[PDB]
């Protein structure tokens, strides 16, 4: 890797300095490299991780959906074009994808961290699922809903119902059913038994938790309005 | 900076 | 529809 | 080149399908490609490329601007990443330097053209200026300042003064004056006189024309009321 010959902890300095210059590519490279240096990460470090790989692929879905757009509407040109955006949007799924696999998910040391790898991957996946098509779509789909689902299974077993990591998994993993599988019975299930179950327990939350938690109830809600 | 020609 | 937003 | 097979037509189709997905390295390579084939650039064609590079650039020179900010705040990190940047903004200037010299600034051109491009050489080379220090900064700054100045010359014999590429030289080259070559005076008077020889014709306008000339006009203004 280019970043193999640099420290890790200058490698997660330069992350933290291509973040404050909005550099994201940059900051994703240099995440990237410290992950390969084969240490867990930090809660601060995985989300650094995450924030420069979703600035990365969300302009290029962005793209992605504006070029789309005008193919529908519609030489070869815009389908060529689209293409090649969409070829480095999987390009950069599978480098998630590969660092999650290699070996972020098996050496996660604890539950939250692993639900919030596995969710990644899935949300990864699904990223992948939103451009493919075909028999590579099924396959890409099978693996989405095996990742969310497994993180589903360690959320229930070992996170409280309104643990922020796990109502985000069900967030996420609800909008795959309903946008990606064309599930959307079960996409409400699941929207909704979480929300419940949450609702259960807000009185035990301090002001913040509440707050954090009600968040992302509300956007389980704006989608089951949607839904429902 | 001062700024230049926005285009 | 939306996804956690970060 | 990998835009050597491209048609010539299909990169400048590309490069607005890039420019709508605000993909402007993209647009920047497609523009490349389609001065490589040797064929003058229209108006709107001189005006797509400007416009991918003056985006690419721009977002280096602000990040750039923010580390270097860090680093005057201020281990080896910063520099190094400061200098990472630095190296890839100077690489964009001198391949725009490099398509202006081999292939768009002739002696044979419209007034029009010949004047674009020189004022887009003495702003490439301004922003090289702007990263550059010592005795080399002394030469780049006389080759921005040779550049504008040809640009000047070639405006006033064979442009009226509310033409809007004469009155956009005119604003950089003031900006010039005052932010690169310490001359803030020689930047007001050429700043004033612009807009007032402007003014003075507006009358000969037609309603588009006059809106394009005063925009830049109220250009002229902005730095004259910021200035003085
Ligand atoms: N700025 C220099 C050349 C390209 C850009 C001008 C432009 C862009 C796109 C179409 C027409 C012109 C431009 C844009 C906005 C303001 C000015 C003063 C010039
Ligand atoms: N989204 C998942 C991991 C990174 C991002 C969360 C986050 C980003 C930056 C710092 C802390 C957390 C995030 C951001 C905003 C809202 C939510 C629900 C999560
Ligand atoms: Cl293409
Ligand atoms: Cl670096
Ligand atoms: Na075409
Ligand atoms: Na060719
Ligand atoms: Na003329
Ligand atoms: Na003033």
């Amino acid at each position: 890797g280019a970043m193999g010959s640099m420290e890790r902890a200058s490698l997660i300095q330069k992350a933290k300095l291509a973040e404050q210059a909005e550099r994201y590519e940059d900051m994703a490279a240099f995440m990237k490299g410290a992950v390969e240096k084969g240490e867990e990460l930090s809660c601060e470090e995985r989300n650094l991780l995450s924030v420069a790989y979703k600035n990365v692929v969300g302009g290029q879905r962005a793209a992605w959906r504006v070029l789309s757009s005008i193919e529908q509407k519609s030489g070869p040109e815009v389908r060529e074009y689209r293409e090649k955006v969409e070829t480095e949007l999987q390009g950069v799924c599978d480098t998630v994808l590969g660092l999650l696999d290699s070996h972020l998910i098996k050496e996660a040391g604890d539950a939250e961290s692993r639900v919030f790898y596995l969710k990644m991957k899935g949300d990864y996946y699904r990223y992948l699922a939103e451009v493919a098509t075909g028999d590579d779509k099924k396959r890409i789909i099978d693996s989405a809903r095996s990742a969310y689902q497994e993180a589903m299974d360690i959320s229930k077993k070992e996170m409280p119902p309104t643990n922020p990591i796990r109502l985000g998994l069900a967030l996420n993993f609800s909008v795959f059913h309903y946008e990606i599988a064309n599930s959307p019975e079960e996409a409400i299930s699941l929207a909704k038994t979480t929300f419940d179950e949450a609702m259960a327990d807000l009185h035990t939350l301090s002001e913040d938790s509440y707050k954090d938690s009600t968040l992302i109830m509300q956007l389980l809600r704006d989608n089951l309005t949607l839904w429902t | 900076r001062t700024p230049s020609l926005p285009g | 529809t939306p996804s956690l937003p970060g």
